RNA sequence: GUGAAACUAAGUGGAGGUCCGAACCGACUGAUGUUGAAGAAUCAGCGGAUGAGUUGUGGUUAGGGGUGAAAUGCCACUCG
RNA sequence: CAGGGCCUAAGAUCAGGCCGAAAGGCGUAGUCGAUGGACAACAGGUGAAUAUUCCUGUACUACCCCUUGUUGGUCCCGAGGGACGGAGGAGGCUAGGUUAGCCGAAAGAUGGUUAUCGGUUCAAGGACGCAAGGUGACCCUGUUUUUCAGGGUAAGAAGGGGUAGAGAAAAUGCCUCGAGCCAAUGUUCGAGUACCAGGCGCUACGGCGCUGAAGUAACCGAUGCCAUACUCCCAGGAAAAGCUCGAACGACCUUCAACAAAAGGGUACCUGUACCCGAAACCGACACAGGUAGGUAGGUAGAGAAUACCUAGGGGCGCGA
RNA sequence: GACCAGGCCCGGGCGACUGUUUACCAAAAACACAGGUCUCCGCAAAGUCGUAAGACCAUGUAUGGGGGCUGACGCCUGCC
């Protein structure tokens, strides 16, 4: 009974983990768009500079 | 009630096709075709005025303004309809 | 615990000085944002105890403030006095005994006591003697007044039904905290003041000529013409509640 | 350092919030200015911008 | 080191309105340039460069005024 | 993708309200107002002028339909959160760089020599998961307390959960369970019948056509991520909406209507998009030895974004002899 | 070994100092400064702008807010 509760809390940990990591990676992508340095074509072409 | 954004005389929402060579490139290469519309137009009003007057499912409606004032509309039809067999009927 | 949802947020922007935009309170500008602290001057919860959990630095004040809870679910800030033991319990009310930190109306108390936060009339938040060491004493009471020696060397009979937080208010050691970094005046949002001799006659009345100009006028004046030594700037008939100026 | 040059690359949005038609019509004084512009015969009584598009030319 | 103090080796730490010096900001000397390349700059060095810093964007104070770390300075190459 | 269809700061306009010869001044609710907060796309190709926009691949948002349950649901209200400082240096790694391995070619008329010359590329996203990094509470033992070895506590983490007061959520007080937690990085799919050195066939000699090898390891090491992570200091570091939770009171609609999901399909609002942008196109009247916010930061020598010479890329400064 | 890359010492005057100042002839010994002192102000505060309503002061309360002069620090600051 208790291990199933630990699996429900673990499932809450997976759902909230995927949501928080999704929000974090999208906000990193917005922080790199706002500086003007996000798209890896515009960085991979400017690897030499 | 279902209002549009603006009531804009729907039998005049399209003005003229474009007969440049790049338009024929869009026909043979894109299954799309080129119209000249007025500035007061939509991706919802032009898109309805193609599936009714022509009888063709239109895929997308890529619009742009042109600095002489008038508006240009690249309309891409569905895969089921060739734009070349529907453009020779009009006169392209 | 910062971000208490009691710091109250939106203010008028920094140490402002604009009435219509004209400089009207001079030498202001600069520093941090200095987000204010909405503290509980007028204690509207009487006869319920409350502990003390945090002594937070209010950047708006010269002293500190403290976060006080209650037995019910609330959070307030009050001025903590000198002697605020962490975890000590304060309680406002009408018959609450005298302790360094709690509040009570000015009637139900003896005379000759150290009190910081007093009221000048009923209903107001808190007016007098709330700086970083400002302590007001009581001379004996009267029928509906109370002669109170507030920390200017000044006595004042006052309305007796006024709330008062008994205690000597702490952070006295700002008498000796030196500003010796010499640009720390600018961190408080206080621009440098120019002096009247070294201005022009269009600006100040002591706009001089060659050299360190002597003061020239019969009296040292303000930049708006009034004499700036001895001339008491007080309306002749306002209250007549003060007994003697004693200054 | 810069030069003693006055106008620069300020956005036309902020030039239209100051010298545009709205702050020119929000006062009795500015609409009196438009009495003098329309009374003289100027083809362009304000210097503005547009929130949608740039120029039809 | 004494029953505790006062004080000191040694590390750890990274404070400064600290120092040298780029971007950046500013303009101390000298030469050039004076119908100048430029209605205030070029060249060689120069002062600050974690701050009382610099700058973008959106604003604010308007002339019997504003603003001024105060020069009658600045307020569109115009300011007693 | 950037703004508007979302939100507010400074500030502006301010219904009513106060004031004032007029014009209008003050000021609350409210509404505008990005330089901020919220929200979903990357790689290759095409191309006289367009590419996160067009084609192809894999995705992700916001609603509808299709299946299970519910009788209430939405908004206003109550709350959490959004939500924030400066400096400091140490870790863990990525981006880039160098070297080595591998693959292809190479005789470049010189004394010798292959020691030489080019590739060694891959994103967003979907899954699985984190240590020798930080965090996890107290005491003894061994070691420089430390990385670790060992014992005990019943709270001592991320987190949940019960209650008690006028107490739905929250907050406060009490009790209990949980030894782990956090995030860059990472493996696989995407992803090769792509890209790519080379050779193979014609030149409008401007390029197209067919085929295609290896595509790994280690040392450095970021000013980029972890990271609003810790430590220190005073000069004490925005607001609102989106989001999440929830009783009473208040407005509306009610059964195949509303709400919450699980796969699968459908649908995709306006404006900006060229070009110059350390400038001949902007601002200095000039195709003016001047100015203009921000981003990317290769090699060698060097502490270094100075300096000297160079790869990429771009020029030879629009009078010459 | 190129480019790059502190000249220093001994005295004195002034200003303690870092800074700010006359955009386009003066960067200073000038202004500011930390510190000192006098003086006004009890909150319906003083002071400032406005005929007024009102606003800054200040969502602060004499250890605070104006205003005058002097300018760290050390010794003092006499007579009328």
């Amino acid at each position: 009974s208790k291990l199933q509760l630990k699996l429900e809390q673990k499932m809450k940990m997976k759902m909230a983990k995927k949501i928080r990591l999704r929000r974090n990676r999208l906000m990193r992508k917005r922080k790199l768009r706002k500086r003007g340095a996000w798209p890896p074509s515009k960085m991979k072409k400017l690897k030499n500079v | 009630l279902k209002y549009p954004r603006r009531i804009l005389d729907v039998y005049q929402i399209l003005q003229s096709p474009i007969i440049t060579e790049a338009a024929i490139k869009n026909i043979a290469d894109e299954n799309s075709l080129l119209f000249t519309v007025d500035v007061r137009a939509d991706k919802k009003m032009i898109r309805e005025a193609i599936s009714n007057f022509f009888g063709v499912k239109v895929r997308k409606v890529n619009t742009l303004i042109r600095p002489d004032g008038t508006k240009k509309a690249y309309i891409m039809l569905n895969k089921e309809y060739n734009a070349s067999e529907l453009a020779k009927k009009i006169g392209i | 615990n910062p971000r208490n949802n009691l710091i109250s947020g939106q203010r008028r922007c920094g140490k402002g000085r604009n009435a219509r935009g004209i400089i009207t309170a001079r030498h202001r500008g600069g520093g941090h944002k200095r987000l204010y602290r909405k503290i509980d001057f007028r204690r509207n919860e009487k006869d319920i105890y409350g502990k003390i959990v945090t002594i937070e630095y209010d950047p708006n004040r010269n002293a500190y403030i403290c976060l006080i809870h209650y037995g019910d679910g609330e959070k307030r800030y009050i001025l903590h006095p000198r002697g605020a033991i962490i975890g000590d319990t304060i309680v406002s009310g009408t018959e609450v005994p005298i302790k360094m930190g709690n509040a009570l109306p000015l009637t139900d108390m003896p005379l000759g006591t150290a009190i910081h936060n007093i009221e000048i009339t009923l209903g107001r938040g808190g007016q007098l003697a709330r700086a970083a060491g400002a302590v007001a004493k009581l001379i004996a009471k009267e029928g509906k007044s109370a002669t109170l020696k507030l920390p200017s060397g000044e006595v004042r009979l006052i309305s007796k039904n006024c709330s008062a937080t008994v205690g000597q208010v702490g952070n006295v050691g700002v008498n000796q905290k030196r500003l010796g970094r010499a640009g720390s005046k600018r961190w408080l949002g206080k621009r440098p003041v120019v002096r009247g001799v070294v201005m022009n006659p269009v600006d100040h009345p002591h706009g001089g000529g060659e050299g360190r100009a002597p003061i020239g006028r019969k009296s040292p004046t303000t930049p708006w013409g009034y004499p700036a030594l001895g001339r008491r700037s007080r309306k002749r008939n306002k209250y007549s509640d003060n007994f003697i100026i004693r200054r | 350092a810069a030069l003693c040059l006055t106008k620069r690359s300020r956005s036309r949005k902020s030039l239209a919030r100051t010298h545009g038609f709205r702050l020119r019509m929000s006062t009795t004084s500015g609409r009196a200015l438009l009495k003098r512009r329309r009374a003289k015969g100027r083809k362009i009584l304000c210097t503005k911008t547009n929130p949608s598009s740039g120029k039809r030319a």
